[PDB]
């Protein structure tokens, strides 16, 4: 059971290796592509307000 | 002698609401309109 202390001290180099893991995995580019769901969006339209038809003569 | 016009009295009652919508290549030009019916009222108008 004392072997755990020896293993930790011996394998401590994996700490620096893990530091490299994380601090270059952050450097590497990742992009979680959140979707649009199966249900699709849509806006009304380009709508502009104006005065209606005028009865000229 | 100058003729002169006078009088004229009516009342507005609500009749309806309308939505006109012109279309020109997928873009909408809208307009809300209020239609009022009329009911005449004294004093009568008269061209003097």
């Amino acid at each position: 059971a004392s072997l755990i202390y020896r293993q930790l001290l011996t394998n401590s180099y994996s700490v620096d290796l893990y530091d490299e893991i994380e601090q270059i995995g952050s450097g590497k580019t990742q992009n979680v592509t959140i979707n649009p769901g199966p249900f699709a969006q849509t806006r009304y339209a380009p709508v502009n307000w104006d005065h209606g038809e005028i009865n000229d003569s | 002698a100058w003729p002169v016009i006078n009088g004229g009295a009516v009342s507005l009652h609500f009749a309806g609401v309308t939505l006109s919508t012109q279309f020109t290549d997928f873009v909408s030009l809208n307009s809300l309109r209020f239609r009022f019916s009329l009911t005449v009222d004294e004093p009568p108008f008269s061209i003097l």
